[PDB]
């Protein structure tokens, strides 16, 4: 088959200064009679992919003027003016031929935009929940940016891996600041011979992770 | 005909060609029965030397046909609650086409100097274009359906044949026949003449 | 289910003469006694038809089917069976299919998966095609059938019609006179643009006797056709031909008296047109009304009335970036054509989907 | 592409038919392809189809995945397309698709390779599960509001919606009067299959022991509605 | 011309030297219920001379 390499595929980009993504094919295209057998796709997350460029050097389905691609021989690249709010979205590429196709890894382009503060949240698990026999304490993160970061558990200064799971929302058309909220479930026995627990935060913005601990007793 | 001039609710004759009212005598051979529809006003496209865009790149009539179309409005069976785009046509073309043949070929008309190489791109289209059908739409874009016959005669005999049998032969009189559509008067008398079966 | 076959032996085709051969009844009309000129598809008189013999030879070319061909062939003990007719010979497409069975003969038309070698072989073995997946028509005929036998077949093609004619007499080929007499014409209205003919061999590998046959071409040419009582062909003239049947046949009697006669006339026929540019094809600019920086509203639209100079359709984005040209009435190929006059244009901008209420009605 | 249908907690025994319901649109005369896509980051190429129009044959272009396990048939009468399934061997999450293949006209292409030129009519509203998960009915579990955040005068709080199945759910504070910080995080996937949501708004301290904060938890496919109350 | 009418209604011959008047009105030959007072003759054994 033909497989794809995306080189620049996490890199946080700012809006006003051009940004370029490049794919590798493993066969050779150059058999063209002037039409490059090659194509860029968008996927906007949670409602449909989309076409910017099709086969050759040339513009359909509407795509704006900023968008313009290029390419001939073992080069290929996309030139954007200016990434807006309205640019988010994976990218993938593509080549016209090994009718078995496969697309390439995914991206994630996180725009960077300004650093916002993010507030450190948590939530103890209610009597109620104790009684049902399952504890579950959430470390919720709201308006931060950028996107990315490290959100781990520590109870009694001992990390724990395998049972913390993240969730994360869309960009927000009011403060295009995201939110993280992780929740980490454990069974009632072991809540009940623990009594440190905290969670912590590793942010781009920030000098010093955060870390919020509370302890049983208290409402 | 006469039980197909009320099967359907059909123009009457809206044509040039063989008599409507005495059709019931006419031996015609080798019709050819070709049933489309289309959009609108394109009835009179459909004429005998008409130049149009249907009667040139689609199909196209000669100066002598012997015959003329049959058409009717349908706007229930040929349309749809939503779109009903299930008809295409040709008005992109290379040059004329001949008449009494369809060419059927999807291939890309390119219109600048550089070809393709079967992709719709720059200058390059597509000749099928679809038909915009809906039971709301007005007058002229109602899907009218239209069947051509052609009544050309040959030296063939003919399979088709108006009921019209009665009578018998009579020898040695000098009668009035009507025999395979061409009027005559003469004695009906016999000969030595050797005749092949053909 | 086929066997394909590597003992042919290479060999070049002959060509012999064909002196008196190659016509028929052009009409079924009974004309007695009377000269008569038809222009139909005629083989000319001393035509060039081509010699294949088999024997050990296995001659059996794939010649395309141009126009209508004459078949001759001394056939002796009956080795020859049919042919076949079609365009591309595959199921793609539909095949006339003539296979002589054991005591009858049909006819059948489908969409035959014929092989390279379609041949038969008592006669109990039928390798010609596989299978046939759609067809509709089928005809059931009654069986036509030193050499002994001389049978000739002509094969037309006009109006969808198979006007096939068949003859069989008693005897290179020999010199005379022999009707073809029509006998079936089955309204077939398929696309033919080759065909191939049958043999059977005969299994003593494979054994084939002495046998040979000829291809010939129908062309369209006038023939003087002399009836006599009994109501059949006598002879035929070619006007073509020479000039001495061409004086026959323009003053109509087989027997021309000495003297000078005045017939027809010698001319030569041109080739190409010519048609020069005359230049200054350019009077009127459009950038001006098509490329300005400010475009009149949709309340207050320019009225612009542009005549007295040409309207070129090739330098105000013609090849176009595929926008919404998709109209009604004229089109751009026919626009230049079209001789119009006193062009209206009048822009304004819009929102969104209101291209759909600029149009008529 | 309007609407789609199809998709459903299917055994992988069983028969899986996938179809796209359409309107107007120059569907008889186009090429059709399924595209599906993986939780992970990257898509691939499923299955595509010809039409009969532009030739007789089918113009069949296949992985080994797809003759394994797959098939296709078209109709020629209506714009939809069927595809059905006879063995599910891995499948455990797909889109399915529905675009649009960009070439009106076929050159060159054998039964081996074929050129494509893009797509631009993707579609979504197929998703099929082979977790063989059931459903039930869902549990809110009130949060304690604090005062811990950089401003003081301002308490979070929200419902927590755990062991609810499948994931739609919709969440509102005091029937959706209160729009000021109103935030809902999506669904996540655990090791039994489930879902968890947690849901909180932001209000003043000083309304807290006043004003009454009622969350509504609506869940449609179990038919289930639970009210109920955040208090300190 | 050939049609329901003008071969069982009223048949034209030839030769007329002349032409007809026709206009439209919708408002008095039409009423609120069915204005069925209107007959035309569909079936006829023959032809109806002009
Ligand atoms: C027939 O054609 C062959 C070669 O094409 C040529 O050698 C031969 O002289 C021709 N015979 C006649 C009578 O034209
Ligand atoms: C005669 O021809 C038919 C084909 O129509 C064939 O099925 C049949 O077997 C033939 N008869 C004999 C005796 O082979
Ligand atoms: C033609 O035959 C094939 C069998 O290979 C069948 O699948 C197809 O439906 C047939 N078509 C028609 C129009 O009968
Ligand atoms: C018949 O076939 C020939 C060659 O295959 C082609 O050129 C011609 O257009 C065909 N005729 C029709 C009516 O399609
Ligand atoms: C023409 O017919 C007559 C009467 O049957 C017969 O005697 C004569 O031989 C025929 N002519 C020929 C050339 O056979
Ligand atoms: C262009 O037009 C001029 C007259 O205006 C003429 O003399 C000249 O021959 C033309 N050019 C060509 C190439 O015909
Ligand atoms: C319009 O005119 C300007 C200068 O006159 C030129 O630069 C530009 O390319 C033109 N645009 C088009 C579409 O012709």
């Amino acid at each position: 088959d033909i497989v794809l390499t995306q080189s620049p595929l996490s890199l946080p980009v700012t809006p006003g200064e051009p940004a370029s993504i490049s794919c590798r094919s493993s066969q050779s295209l150059l058999r063209s009679n002037g039409y490059n057998y090659l194509d860029w796709y968008l996927q906007k997350p949670g409602q449909s992919p989309h076409l910017l460029i099709y086969l050759g050097s040339n513009r359909a389905s509407g795509v704006p003027d900023r968008f313009s691609g290029s390419g001939s021989g073992t080069d290929f690249t996309l030139k954007i003016s200016r990434v807006e709010a309205e640019d988010v979205g994976v990218y993938y590429c593509m080549q016209a031929l090994q009718t078995p196709y496969t697309f390439g890894q995914g991206t994630n382009l996180e725009i960077k935009r300004t650093v916002a503060a993010p507030s450190v949240f948590i939530f103890p698990p209610s009597d109620e929940q104790l009684k049902s026999g399952t504890a579950s304490v959430v470390c919720l993160l709201n308006n931060f940016y950028p996107r990315e970061a490290k959100v781990q558990w520590k109870v009694d200064n001992a990390l724990q891996s395998g049972n913390s799971q993240e969730s994360v929302t869309e960009q927000d058309s009011k403060d295009s600041t995201y939110s993280l909220s992780s929740t980490l479930t454990l069974s009632k026995a072991d809540y009940e011979k623990h009594k440190v627990y905290a969670c912590e935060v590793t942010h781009q913005g920030l000098s010093s992770p955060v870390t919020k601990s509370f302890n049983r007793g208290e409402c | 005909y006469s039980v197909l001039y009320n099967l359907a609710p059909f123009f009457t004759f809206k044509c040039y060609g063989v008599s409507p009212t005495k059709l019931n005598d006419l031996c015609f051979t080798n019709v050819y029965a070709d049933s489309f529809v289309i959009r609108g006003d394109e009835v009179r496209q459909i004429a005998p030397g008409q130049t149009g865009n249907i009667a040139d790149y689609n199909y196209k009539l000669p100066d002598d046909f012997t015959g003329c179309v049959i058409a009717w409005n349908s706007n229930k069976l040929d349309s749809k609650v939503s779109g009903n785009y299930n008809y295409l046509y040709r008005l992109f073309r290379k040059s004329n086409l001949k008449p009494f043949e369809r060419d059927i070929s999807t291939e890309i008309y390119q219109a600048g100097n550089k070809p393709c190489n079967g992709v719709a791109g720059f200058n390059c289209y597509f000749p099928l274009r679809s038909y915009s059908f809906r039971p709301t739409y007005g007058v002229g874009h109602q899907p009218y359906r239209v069947v051509v016959l052609s009544f050309e005669l040959l030296h063939a005999p003919a399979t088709v044949c108006g009921p019209k049998k009665s009578t018998n032969l009579v020898k040695n009189k000098c009668v009035n026949f009507n025999f395979n559509g061409l009027k005559g008067t003469g004695v009906l008398t016999e000969s030595n003449k050797k005749f092949l079966p053909f | 289910q086929c066997v394909n076959l590597t003992t042919r032996t290479q060999l070049p085709p002959a060509y012999t003469n064909s002196f008196t051969r190659g016509v028929y009844y052009p009409d079924k009309v009974f004309r007695s006694s009377v000269l008569h000129s038809t222009q139909d598809l005629f083989l000319p008189f001393f035509s060039n038809v081509t010699w294949f013999h088999v024997i050990k030879r296995f001659d059996n070319p794939v010649l395309p089917f141009n126009d209508g061909v004459y078949f001759a062939s001394i056939e002796k003990s009956n080795i020859i069976r049919g042919w076949i007719f079609g365009t591309t010979l595959d199921s793609k497409t539909q095949s006339l299919l003539i296979v002589n069975n054991a005591t009858n003969v049909v006819i059948k038309v489908c969409e035959f998966q014929f092989c390279n070698d379609p041949f038969l072989d008592m006669e109990s073995e039928f390798r010609v095609y596989s299978s046939a997946n759609n067809c509709t028509f089928e005809y059931v005929s009654q069986p036509f059938l030193n050499f002994k036998n001389l049978r000739e077949f002509v094969f037309k093609n006009i109006d969808g019609y198979f006007k096939i004619y068949s003859k069989h007499t008693p005897i290179d080929l020999p010199q005379g006179f022999s009707a073809l007499e029509p006998l079936v014409d089955l309204p077939i209205g398929i696309n033919i643009t080759r065909f191939q003919t049958l043999l059977a061999l005969h299994r003593s590998g494979w054994t084939a006797g002495a046998a040979a046959y000829y291809v010939g071409y129908l062309q369209p040419r006038t023939f003087l056709l002399k009836y006599n009582e009994n109501g059949t062909i006598t002879d035929a003239v070619d006007c073509a031909l020479d000039p001495l049947s061409e004086t026959k046949c323009t003053l109509k009697s087989f027997t021309v008296e000495k003297g000078i006669y005045q017939t027809s006339n010698f001319r030569v026929q041109p080739t190409e047109s010519i048609v020069r540019f005359p230049n200054i094809t350019n009077l009127c600019p459009f950038d001006e009304v098509f490329n300005a920086t400010r475009f009149a509203s949709v309340y207050a639209w320019n009225r612009k009335r542009i005549s007295n100079c040409v309207a070129d359709y090739s330098v105000l984005y013609n090849l176009a970036p595929f926008f919404t040209f998709k109209c009604y009435g004229v089109s751009p190929t026919k626009l230049n054509d079209l001789c119009f006059t006193n062009v209206y244009a009048d822009s304004f901008v819009i929102r969104g989907d209101e291209v759909r209420q600029i149009a008529p009605g | 592409q309007l609407v789609e249908s199809g998709g459903g907690l299917v055994k992988p025994g069983g028969s899986l038919r996938l179809s796209c319901a359409a309107s107007g649109f120059s569907f008889i005369t186009y090429n059709m392809n399924w595209v599906r896509q993986a939780p992970g980051k990257g898509l691939e190429w499923v299955s595509s189809i010809s039409s009969n129009i532009l030739s007789s044959t089918s113009y069949i272009y296949y992985a080994d995945s797809v003759k394994g396990r797959f098939t296709i048939s078209r109709d020629d009468a209506a714009n939809s397309l069927f595809l059905q399934m006879n063995s599910l061997r891995v499948e455990d999450t797909a889109q399915y698709y529905c675009a649009r293949t960009r070439s009106r006209s076929v050159r060159n292409c054998t039964s081996a390779t074929c050129p494509v030129d893009a797509f631009d009519l993707w579609g979504q509203g197929t998703m099929v599960i082979v977790s063989s998960a059931s459903t039930k009915g869902p549990s809110v579990f009130p949060l304690a509001p604090s005062s811990k955040s950089t401003s003081g005068g301002t308490a979070a709080l929200g419902c927590l919606v755990k062991d609810y199945f499948p994931e739609p759910v919709t969440v509102s504070w005091n029937s959706g009067a209160l729009t000021s910080g109103v935030h809902t995080f999506p669904a996540v996937l655990q090791s039994s299959g489930l879902y968890s949501l947690s849901s909180v708004v932001t209000v003043p301290s000083s309304s807290l022991g006043t004003q009454t904060y009622i969350c509504n938890v609506n869940h449609k496919p179990s038919n289930t509605k639970v009210d109920k109350k955040v208090e300190p």
